[PDB]
DNA sequence: ATCGGATGTATATATCTGACACGTGCCTGGAGACTAGGGAGTAATCCCCTTGGCGGTTAAAACGCGGGGGACAGCGCGTACGTGCGTTTAAGCGGTGCTAGAGCTGTCTACGACCAATTGAGCGGCCTCGGCACCGGGATTCTCGA
DNA sequence: TCGAGAATCCCGGTGCCGAGGCCGCTCAATTGGTCGTAGACAGCTCTAGCACCGCTTAAACGCACGTACGCGCTGTCCCCCGCGTTTTAACCGCCAAGGGGATTACTCCCTAGTCTCCAGGCACGTGTCAGATATATACATCCGAT
């Protein structure tokens, strides 16, 4: 016959063959069932879709049309859910949010 | 003339100069700094660089090399909790 | 041509320079560039300047005329433009970021000038208001900064627009013959414009059988395309030179440092380079930051004790004071001058130092005060890459090359510096070599890079 | 009739300027000498790449900026607007790092 | 020797989400390290879930429990709905 | 009688000496079943699981009060007040 | 069979119990506004640990939340509890 | 041939075969070198010997004979290096170091 | 069903160190969980050490590097010395 | 600032009490001996990449003098909490009894490991251009005297 | 109160340089037979959890009193910021060198796997003894008249 990729069967955009190889050859478990790489490719797709939607909007409100790490730092530290996930994580060339406490503003 | 003898090793933690520490504290949020922060800031920064460079030197002495690559500092920071994204 | 010695210049000519001018009046006549590559000393500047007014008084284009020289030699140009052809306007494009906008915008761009004299490293930082003008020549001087294929200065000098480019330089090729086509590419793009098609264009100068026919198929294209003349043909100094070697032995203090570099026993420094730390320790000991004993500062006549060459240097110097002479001391590392500066200040000796990054206006005043008659500064401390590239030092004779560089012709660029037209004493060159050490093999390496060019090409350049 | 600002405006305008942008607030070569000095006590005569020294610089800025945020929180707690050494020593005692 | 990344895959997801807004290479390196991080966390949690129950085999069900144990709050509902829909769409073919 | 500030230090020595549990069993166990019955209905608890939750909660609150005491002695007082606890959880990274 | 939720049991962490947990921790003198805050903090912690324990228990098909499930929830969050197993 | 257990070849007290089984049947790697479980059993013996020696002294300081977890709490927390190792561990039936602050003492 | 603990092994070490000391049951469970915890830390660090270098086998050498990374201060020197003495005595027999 | 004294824990001692250390059986994982082989050490080649220092810009660290504003010690003073007394009610205890679920097992079967032929998605390497970084000149606004 | 003046946001033009897009390999991801055994399903013992009863007593609740301290005010004082000249040292671009990272092939030997004995570890009764614990006595330690 002719080859038909499992990424095309599942309707995903991540290399399900590469996830299946990295689950056999990482020694994460002895035997990888076939249902797990499809599920894991789908979850990774959804997380990347979240961060890229937020990054695209926060980049577009500053009239610059390419995503640079400042936009990722904004699009993560604004939202509370991805802040709760990415707690310790430092992003290089990132910078700190506009954050001034209330008593330092002048009288 | 006496100009050569003042090139000496300077206790190079004085490379982290006073306006550098003030620019960090201005980014961070502090409006008004005291005048005794500076010795303590150099002490804290020397403790943190001792620990990360100790784990980097252990990962590099393991694989027999003599070149501390960027992947070793990323693994040494991942070791302690403070993950660092952007290098590999 | 030109058998009349054209005295529209306000000065003299020479019976060999007239022959040199005829090579210059034909290249523009045939619309090709050239390499005025005479052996140093015979005044390539006068042949350059008399070429200029020839195109002003005969071909009659006033022109914008960009020249480019290293930083030290800029003051030598604007004197001898005005010493010889005082009817030509000029610059000395210097100053801060302030003091160049008045020169360019207010006093250059309104066509209020003739000739711009910029440097190597201001032509990068001011390239944007200098591309507008179509030039007549880019008369680059001391053209050995263009020996790299993708350097910064070689990358900017293919964007300027002009008629010709007189790449008037001092020496031919230095290491390879990958060099000299890059000198010839940026002359005239119509000859090669091709990198891979030069390496085997003449069979690469004897990587196969050492044939001495390989150099012939080179030199049937660039012998009447280049000019270079024999020294004793012209009697440049009316005197030959004598290179001398003086083997010295190491002191035991730097020998204890020496075996802490090989076997690796004030201590615990960064010793991450082997050929460079040993270049320090076999020249002067105190460079390891702490070998000075006792108080935080204090000299002592002992300074010549530890160092293996200062007993050799100063005995040689106190020979020369008894003969009534003036010396020129070179170096390669700048920090070693800091010891010799404090040395002659300790053993009563007057001096002038031209280091890298003294200043601009400070290099001006030292040269005039050193070339004055009955000006009794005994020594004159220099460096190789900053000072020994075209300053005029006819009022001192003897040279003491304190160390050898990895380039054999870097010192050969600097040996012949004072030894030019105007030196009437006996030029005695002295090289200080530390016997049974590292610096002989960097002198042994330097002999082979010179014998490839001086013995194969120079015998085929006179042919 | 000169023109001097007050004692509380240039600091605020610097705060907005430096929270807006992302350079490296520590210079390169003093930090590189610092890192090579501390590395030549643990194993002698190592070689670094350049991007690993960049990595150490990025982590040090992250740790010091978080440290001065937490110090400023303790300082505004203690009825002051100034930071002091006792505040940094407190905000390192609280996290469990001493 | 090839360095392999997830560059074109992040780029395809960016073309499906936004129509034109391209990405710069430093952000591509950040998204690479992020996806490797989330993959290592989820693989580790499903791994020692399947080790605690004295099993030997990662199923889909352990991945679903590990997604409920790492993604906090309200990414969990959307992630588990996406996982179930993609696996059931995969099942028929 | 006693001065105000004596029975406090006697109780501090009595409680930093001994090792018992400081919350009653049945109110804490009914608290655990209340919070558990919003995630799955009809759960059952081994008795050592209730003991484990009581030990983890006591250790969490005791460490929290050490750090709140440090903040209140920092602020030139001797008395903890709710902004001290809110500070001591803003610094630690748990808010 | 049956099920009921009773009495709004956060008032079981009574006032002398919170005062004993403060007298152990080194506090001398306690305010009167701590008590709502301490109850809120304890309720947030128990929601997190029991959320993760019920996740493990519904995974492994059981219903009796055994002590290993609570110990693995505490190991997940970053507070190891020795003394109970595993 | 008879038997000569590896716990008597290495001269240990902690076993070897059990650690070799828990390295090759726990999926920490694919292949396990034969030198590794001896080294690992020796290191676990060293840490156990340190904590039981310090606990024996701390139990003798209150004149009882059976070590109870109050004594392990004090023996771990007084020594600074073990306190650095076990900084997160909550020990059940714990107890606290007796520590009173400096300003709470009566004036 | 038998369970793998470490009561008798800790009990042998205790009878070496202090010759007249008993030990209660909850202390035995704590030492069981302590030895299991330090085992899982050292095996985890050695596992991803040997996976980072693209090798495939835990030798004794990655165990030594894992111990030099985890154990702080003056425990590293005594621990590495104990291990090297044990393996060097093992090779001669 | 110092004795009378009033009340807290501390301790020696005496009697039970479970909890522990020890004696015996059962057996399943651990030693062992030969085999089969694929990973890892080792030597050679080569070639990108690091290092030290110098050269000329030029923006940034350093010093000094002056000045307004925050740290801080004392003083008053109003309230919120500790200490104590009595009353109550709910936790603890012990014991009974029911029963829902958890652990072990015996027996099929569908589900992933393994290999073998194959071809195309993915990745290194090379053009080519739109986003953008200055880049200086204009317009708006906030700061600070009056 | 209501003006003058520097810092900052836009605006059009440039020019530049890193991303988007193709070209040409190539190893790994699909397909298709084959086994081999982890896992699900029905089925039982059996035991720990839930519900519930009464009984005792120690701890929570509430209230009243006294006062040590939290907090606002207020004056003093010293010190940190702002401003402007200075020196200097970081930064970017040469310019040589070689130690060291990264292939590549060859061989060598240590581990996986197999079956076969065989005793160390785990569980289960049983002696026995360190410790909980009440009673009596004694030592430390706050607190008040002179
Ligand atoms: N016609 C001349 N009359 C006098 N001096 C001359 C003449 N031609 C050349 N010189 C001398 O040549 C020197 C400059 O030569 P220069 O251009 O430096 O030679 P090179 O180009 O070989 O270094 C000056 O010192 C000048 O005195
Ligand atoms: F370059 Be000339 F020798 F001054
Ligand atoms: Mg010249």
């Amino acid at each position: 016959a002719k080859a038909k990729t499992r990424s095309s069967r599942a309707g995903l955009q991540f290399p399900v063959g590469r996830v299946h190889r990295l689950l056999r050859k990482g020694n994460y478990a002895e035997r990888v069932g076939a249902g797990a790489p499809v599920y894991l490719a789908a979850v990774l797709e959804y997380l990347t879709a979240e961060i890229l939607e937020l990054a695209g909007n926060a980049a577009r409100d500053n009239k610059k049309t390419r995503i640079i790490p400042r936009h990722l730092q904004l699009a993560v530290r604004n939202d509370e859910e991805l802040n709760k996930l990415l707690g310790r994580v430092t992003i290089a060339q990132g910078g700190v949010l506009p954050n001034i406490q209330s008593v330092l503003l002048p009288k | 003339g006496a100009k050569r003898h003042r090139k000496v090793l300077r206790d190079n933690i004085q490379g982290i100069t006073k306006p550098a520490i003030r620019r960090l504290a201005r980014r961070g949020g502090v409006k008004r700094i005291s005048g005794l922060i500076y010795e303590e800031t150099r002490g804290v920064l020397k403790v943190f660089l001792e620990n990360v460079i100790r784990d980097a030197v252990t990962y590099t002495e393991h694989a027999k090399r003599k070149t501390v690559t960027a992947m070793d500092v990323v693994y040494a920071l991942k070791r302690q909790g403070r993950t660092l994204y952007g290098f590999g | 041509q030109f058998r009349e010695s054209p005295a529209y210049v306000n000065g003299q000519l020479r019976p060999y320079q007239i022959q040199g001018v005829n090579w210059l009046v034909s290249l523009h006549k045939n619309k090709i560039a050239g390499i005025l590559a005479d052996e140093m000393g015979l005044g390539k500047t006068l042949q350059t300047i008399s070429f200029l007014g020839y195109l002003r008084y005969i071909e009659k284009i006033p022109g914008p005329f960009l020249v480019i020289a290293p930083k030290s030699t800029l003051n030598n140009w604007l004197r001898e433009i005005n010493r010889w052809t005082p009817d030509v306007n000029a610059f000395i494009l210097q100053g801060d970021k302030e003091e160049r906008a008045e020169l360019i915008q207010k006093k250059l761009l309104g066509c209020d000038f003739d000739v711009v004299i910029a440097s190597y490293e201001i032509i990068i930082r001011e390239k944007s208001p200098l591309k507008k003008i179509n030039w007549e020549y880019i008369i680059i001087d001391e053209a050995h900064r263009i020996k790299n294929e993708e350097s910064m200065l070689s990358q900017v000098l293919r964007e300027f627009t002009s008629r010709n480019r007189l790449l008037i330089t001092g020496t031919p090729l230095q290491n390879n013959l990958h060099e000299l086509w890059a000198l010839l590419n940026f002359l005239l793009p119509d000859i090669f414009s091709d990198a891979q098609d030069f390496d085997d264009w003449f069979s690469s100068e004897s990587t196969e059988e050492d044939q001495d026919k390989i150099v012939k198929q080179l030199h049937t294209v660039l012998q009447p395309f280049l000019l270079r003349r024999i020294k004793s043909d012209v009697e440049t100094s009316l005197l030959p030179k004598k290179e001398l070697n003086l083997y010295v032995g190491m002191s035991s203090m730097q020998k204890k440092w020496y075996k802490k570099i090989l076997e690796k026993d004030e201590s615990k420094t960064r010793l991450l380079n082997i050929m460079m730390q040993l270049r320090k320790c076999c020249n002067h000991p105190y460079l390891f930051d702490g070998a000075e004993p006792g108080p935080p500062y204090t000299t002592d006549e002992h300074l010549v004790y530890n160092a293996a060459k200062l007993q050799v240097l100063d005995k040689l110097l106190k020979k020369l004071k008894e003969e009534g002479s003036r010396v020129l001391i070179f170096s390669q590392m700048s920090r070693l001058l800091d010891i010799l500066e404090d040395y002659c200040y300790f053993r009563n000796y007057e001096y002038c130092r031209i280091d890298g990054s003294t200043a601009h206006e400070d290099r001006i005043q030292a040269i005039d005060d050193y070339n004055a008659p009955d000006s009794k500064k005994f020594v004159f401390l220099l460096t190789t890459r900053a000072g020994g590239l075209g300053i005029n030092l006819t009022s001192a004779d003897v040279v003491v090359l304190y160390d050898s560089d990895w380039n054999p012709q870097a010192d050969l660029q600097a040996m012949d510096r004072a030894h030019r037209i105007g030196q009437k004493k006996q030029v005695k060159v002295f090289r200080l070599v530390t016997d049974n050490s590292v610096e002989e093999k960097i002198l042994e390496r330097a002999t082979q890079k010179l014998r490839l060019d001086q013995l194969v090409i120079q015998q085929n350049r006179t042919s | 009739k000169p023109h001097r600002y007050r004692p509380g405006t240039v600091a605020l305008r610097e705060i907005r300027r430096y929270q807006k942008s992302t350079e490296l607030l520590i210079r390169k070569l003093p930090f590189q000498r610092l890192v090579r000095e501390i590395a030549q006590d643990f194993k002698t005569d190592l070689r670094f790449q350049s991007s690993a020294v960049m990595a150490l610089q990025e982590a040090s800025e992250a740790y010091l900026v978080a440290l001065f945020e937490d110090t400023n929180l303790c300082a505004i707690h203690a009825k002051r607007v100034t930071i002091m050494p006792k505040d940094i020593q407190l905000a390192r005692r609280i996290r469990g790092e001493r | 020797t090839r360095k392999e990344s997830y560059a074109i895959y992040v780029y395809k997801v960016l073309k499906q989400v936004h129509p034109d807004t391209g990405i710069s290479s430093k952000a591509m390196s950040i998204m690479n390290s992020f996806v490797n991080d989330v993959f290592e966390r989820i693989a580790g949690e499903a791994s020692r879930l399947a080790h605690y129950n004295k099993r030997s085999t990662i199923t889909s069900r352990e991945i679903q429990t590990a997604v409920r144990l790492l993604l906090p709050g309200e990414l969990a509902k959307h992630a588990v709905s996406e996982g179930t829909k993609a696996v059931t769409k995969y099942t028929s073919a």
